[PDB]
RNA sequence: CGAUCCUUCCCAGUAAAACGCGGCGUGUUCGAAUUCUGAUCGCUUUUACGCGAGAAAGGGGGACCACCCUCUAAGCCUAAG
RNA sequence: UCCAUGGAUCUCCGAUCGGGAAACCGUAUCCAAGCUCCGUGGCUAGUCUGCGCUCUUUGGACUUUGAAAACUUAGCGAACUGAAACAUCUAAGUAGCUAAAGGAAGGGAAAUCAACCGAGACCCCGUUAGUAGCGGCGAGCGAGAGCGGAUUUGGGAUUUGAAGAAAAAAAAAAAAAAUUUUUUUUAAAAAAUUUUUUUUUUUAAAAAAAAAAAAAAAAAAAAAAAAAAAAAAAAAAUUUUUU
């Protein structure tokens, strides 16, 4: 049943670090890139929009 | 463009053993590296000096006091 | 044109390929330095990745193109290093000289570039000998010594070399006797 | 001002461990001591935190650990199941000039029990003597701890006779562990041999023995035997242990006696301290599939008058489900507000077996109190969640909601809804009629639309009062658009309905659309 | 045998810039940007390194600036067509 | 004769042990181990030991990679010719020479495009389009994005449980409004299994004691052994057991 959504696995290892910015946010004073690129996290998007 | 180093000796112009300075690259290079009178600044030789000269200065001064 | 896969080749026969591992074999790979050195002076010295370059001589009414060469500025030096106590004659660009006074010697710049960046056969092994030398000197300590301690060494010192003075004095006048 | 410790801690906390943050804690400390590693280890925010700071401090020189810091670092590692990284650092300590004790071997066979690889317990025990260290009491009693939790029986009976072979005097300890063992692994007439080979030591039994026993013989489905020995126990002039009436209950929930938990509770006034979590986790089932109600309000009541909070969180919607099919209401909200008010988050089924429970009693309005504030909070679109709202509890309210006035809520709840996983037929077609009748079929018409985008099959009685509803209002070049769509989806209505489009459009002097519903009705003969 | 992490990497002589060429790269010079126990401000605690708040980094989008959008360089691996 | 499989023999150059006018010349490598034969030396002279080579076996020491068309990736790089002459330009990064790598190589999951709407790694085929752009704005050179196809793929770094005086919440009392507002007091109750051997008890039935193991291969490597019944070998009391 894990080949429906192949992309909830993705999704909630990133749900915590989707909230912190686009492409990526502050931390101590200086700024760190997202732990996933922006074109890998459009695809995650379009995944989740596509169903609702 | 300026070298920063760290003294080990007294140098007459330049400062105090310990203390870091600018030379030029070549003045560094050619004559104070090969006869160890200053060591590049970064942080290895930087501790080195600072607690080799600690441990060499406390022995001067422990003798001194006395 | 794939030096890595050339010198993979020498380094896996060298070594032996039943010692390798899979992972050890993807990790030198990734170590194994594969840029474009094509001119044979290069790779006998530390260019830090300067190399000729081939182009044109533009005249300046006609516009005329002819060939010519850009040379790097390669000066053959003597470059100390601290942890063999000597000089090192190497033939290195003022490029490569900028990058070893920002490092903080040849030694500290062997120890901080990695083994891809080296470009050379030659460089990996100044490299890797440097990188054990310090290992070595990074197992050991010096201990210091109390000022009376200093005076007593400084005359075991001083009896030793009268001891060895005054040998040599009578083994000249036994030998002319 | 601040000590060293929390400063270093908050170093390897906040930055990766790098060379340069490395020089920055060793300029830091002006000495080195073992109990600054120990503070360090001991405040560690992580584990690797203080596995990185206790390699690092031994690699760089900078001190050599004693006995006392390398215990810390196995039991910790231990106690996260590095079980490899504890016994690395241990196997290391003879070439350290650090002498092996006993006791980080017995935390290490603690360790590996606990990851349930009872076998390198069994093996490190074998291998102690072998290595040349003491083996007297305490790792014969942790190595029954660890393997009898396995069920190791027959061993147990072999190893306790190793144990008093080689002049080892049992403890209570010993005996307690041994018996726990045996009544749990099915051994009625071992733990009694074992029971009287204790009495023959002549050592007391006290109240964690007496625990043991009726532990065990509640897990026999004896209680007679157990109310005897709690006889026994009383007659030993010992204080009544808050477990040992909790263990009473326990084989109390065998089958019926609530009440008889109740008739013990008046007893802890002898002993002083009633409260423990454990007993109001453990005596909600028993009352929950026994059906029994009065009585546990008032203890519902008290374990928030005093403050306490059960073991398992998903006894609240068990008690939930069967006080609701008890047909008290009125003190579930009580119970959705000590869920509130404890630590729970209420969930979505929390909320909507409620609401069903509300919906099948002509109790509507507070039925709608609840969903105003679930719509607000947003709990369908949480995701820490795993009750999520069952069919049963939005079908009816769906139907209530829309066939009894408001269906803007109403398809506010089904959206929120639709972005979890349901798209079902019964509620949508609810939504249509509702918004047909409260005279907005244009959203009849985009949920008929949600319909063909998300593959639900679309009726064909939805489509004849989605027409009706747009030529009562007066727009019948809508009543055209929706028969378009309703040809397009492939069903076909009846004459009835195509004379009274086409009237509509006539008497509107729309004469080119009502050709094309007489140019459709050619093409499906309908009159 | 035994629950397996103990390091190729410290990461800027880089991006950009001037002149010369060129297949956007390259020769000679030269050279940044936010944090290195983050800082600043307010709060109780009443004399914390807690709790909150705000602003802070770069590339590109036919010179250039502002705004907006988009991406995250300065060595990760990868089938098939 | 012939066929299939497995064997014995198996000159030389190219060529790699050294030299060399290719198909020839010179070549017991060197050094540890343990074994029959061989020969010589020494004792108090018997199953006495101690020195050697030659050749045999197992190792380890020097060093011998190595060819090959096209394709690929790199380095260097023309001129004739066309411009109706010719010098920028063109021919053309072509011809050629050279180097390295593989059965393919290379590229590859955005510091990419778009235009405020959105797309979504890389390569190949079609189209946009001989258009935009470059250019003695001459001759000529000549995209991209998008769209249609082919293949359809992303993985890793990378994630984390955070093991159990004052403010707030919940109980009991109190007042008021049509449930709500305010004040007062507060070791264990979870840890799940099987085989084999021996000796007993008990009404062949099933449980009691004390002895050996496996419920590990999570992670990879090393070694022994590859299914029923019978023949031989070794051990033991030809025969049995194992192999
Ligand atoms: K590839
Ligand atoms: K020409
Ligand atoms: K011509
Ligand atoms: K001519
Ligand atoms: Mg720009
Ligand atoms: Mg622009
Ligand atoms: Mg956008
Ligand atoms: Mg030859
Ligand atoms: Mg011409
Ligand atoms: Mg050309
Ligand atoms: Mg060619
Ligand atoms: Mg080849
Ligand atoms: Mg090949
Ligand atoms: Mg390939
Ligand atoms: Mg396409």
């Amino acid at each position: 049943t894990a080949v429906q959504h192949p992309w909830r696995a993705k999704l909630d290892k990133y749900r915590t670090e989707l909230t912190k910015g686009v492409w990526g946010y502050w931390e101590m004073g200086a700024w760190k890139p997202l732990g996933i690129s922006a074109r890998r996290r459009a695809m995650l998007r379009k995944e989740v929009l596509t169903a609702g | 463009r300026k070298l920063e180093v760290i003294l080990t000796t007294g140098i007459e112009k330049l400062g105090k053993g310990g203390e870091t300075v600018k030379v030029a690259p070549g003045y560094f290079r050619n004559h104070l590296m090969p006869k160890l009178l200053a060591v590049p600044n970064i942080d290895k030789y930087a501790h080195l000096i600072r607690e080799q000269r600690k441990m060499r200065n406390y022995e001067e001064k422990e003798e001194v006091k006395v | 044109a794939f030096r890595g896969k050339e010198m993979m080749k020498k380094l896996v026969k060298k070594v032996g390929a039943e010692t390798l591992t899979p992972e050890l074999k993807g990790k030198l790979k990734a170590c194994v330095p594969d840029s474009k050195v094509v001119m044979g002076r290069a790779k006998r010295g530390l260019y830090a990745g300067r190399h000729i370059q081939y182009g044109n001589r533009v005249s300046e009414d006609g516009g005329n193109k002819s060939r010519r060469c850009w040379k790097p500025n390669v000066q053959e030096k003597r470059l100390f290093s601290y942890i063999f106590d000597r000089h090192i004659k190497v033939k290195v660009t003022t490029h490569a000289l900028r990058c070893i006074d920002k490092a903080g010697g040849i030694d500290e710049y062997l120890l901080k570039t990695p083994y891809q960046k080296m470009d050379t056969e030659m460089g990996l092994f100044w490299k890797t000998k440097v990188e054990q030398r310090y290992a070595e000197l990074g197992q050991m300590e010096v201990a210091f010594f109390n000022a009376e301690d200093e005076a007593k060494f400084e005359q075991g010192f001083k009896d030793l070399n009268i001891a060895k003075k005054d040998a040599r004095r009578e083994a000249r006048k036994e030998a002319r006797r | 001002h601040e000590k060293l410790e929390d400063t270093i801690c908050r170093m390897m906390d906040n930055r990766e461990w790098t060379t340069r943050l490395q020089n920055s804690i060793r300029d830091l400390i002006p000495e080195w001591d073992h109990s600054l590693v120990y503070n360090v280890l001991h405040g560690a925010k992580k584990l690797d935190h203080a596995l990185q700071f206790f390699r690092w401090s031994e690699r760089s020189g900078l001190i050599r650990h004693d006995r006392d810091t390398h215990m810390k670092m196995i039991e910790m590692l231990g106690q996260g199941q590095k079980l490899n990284h504890a016994r690395c650092i241990l196997l290391d300590m003879p070439e350290k000039g650090v002498p092996w004790d006993e006791d980080m071997f017995k935390i290490l066979i603690e360790s590996y029990g606990k990851a349930g690889i009872v076998q390198e317990s069994v093996k490190i025990f074998q291998k102690m003597k072998e290595l040349g260290v003491e083996r007297t009491v305490k790792s014969y009693d942790t190595l029954f701890k660890v393997i009898l939790r396995r069920g190791r029986y027959m061993m147990a009976k072999r190893y306790f006779n190793k144990m008093v072979s080689e002049g080892v005097e049992p403890t209570r300890h010993t005996y307690n562990l041994m018996l726990w063992g045996f009544f749990l692994c099915l051994r009625l007439e071992t733990a009694l041999r074992f029971y009287d080979d204790m009495i023959s030591r002549g050592i007391s039994p006290d109240v964690v023995t007496y625990n043991t026993m009726i532990n065990g013989y509640c897990r026999f489905k004896k209680m007679d035997e157990a109310e005897k020995l709690f006889v026994e126990m009383k007659g030993k002039n010992i204080e009544p242990s808050v477990v040992s009436y909790t263990t009473m209950i326990k084989g109390y929930v065998s089958v019926e006696r609530v009440d008889d938990g109740l008739r013990i509770f008046e007893e802890m006034r002898s002993f002083g301290i009633e409260a423990n979590a454990t007993t109001y986790s453990t005596l909600l089932p028993g009352l929950c599939d026994a059906g029994k109600m009065v009585e546990a309000r008032n203890v519902l009541k008290s374990m928030m008058a005093k403050h306490i909070a059960p073991n398992d969180n998903s006894i609240f919607l068990k008690l939930l489900v069967s006080q609701s099919k008890a047909g008290d209401m009125a003190a579930a909200t009580e119970v959705l507000k000590a869920m509130a008010t404890l630590n729970v988050p209420a969930e979505a089924g929390h909320y909507g077996v409620l609401i069903e429970n509300q919906c099948k009693a002509n109790a509507y309005n507070r039925a709608i109190k609840l969903l105003d504030v679930l719509v607000e909070k947003e709990i369908i679109l949480r995701h820490q969640d795993t009750l999520e709202m069952e069919p049963s509890a939005y079908n009816p309210i769906i139907e209530y909601l829309c066939n009894n006035g408001q269906t803007s809520k109403a398809e506010v709840l089904f959206r929120q809804l639709m972005k979890r996983g349901v798209q079902d037929q019964d509620a949508l077609n609810n939504l249509i009629s509702g918004h047909a009748k409260e005279g907005n079929p244009d959203a009849s018409y985009e949920i008929l639309k949600i319909m063909s985008r998300r593959g639900v099959p679309r009726e064909a009685n939805a489509y004849e009062l989605l027409i009706k509803s747009y030529m009562s209002k007066g727009e019948p070049g809508d009543a055209k658009t929706a028969l378009d769509s309703m040809i397009e989806d492939g069903h076909v209505p009846d004459s009835t309905l195509f004379r009274s489009v086409i009237e509509s459009l006539f008497e509107d002097g729309r004469v080119q659309t009502a050709s094309r519903v007489m140019m459709i009705m050619i093409d499906k003969n309908v009159g």
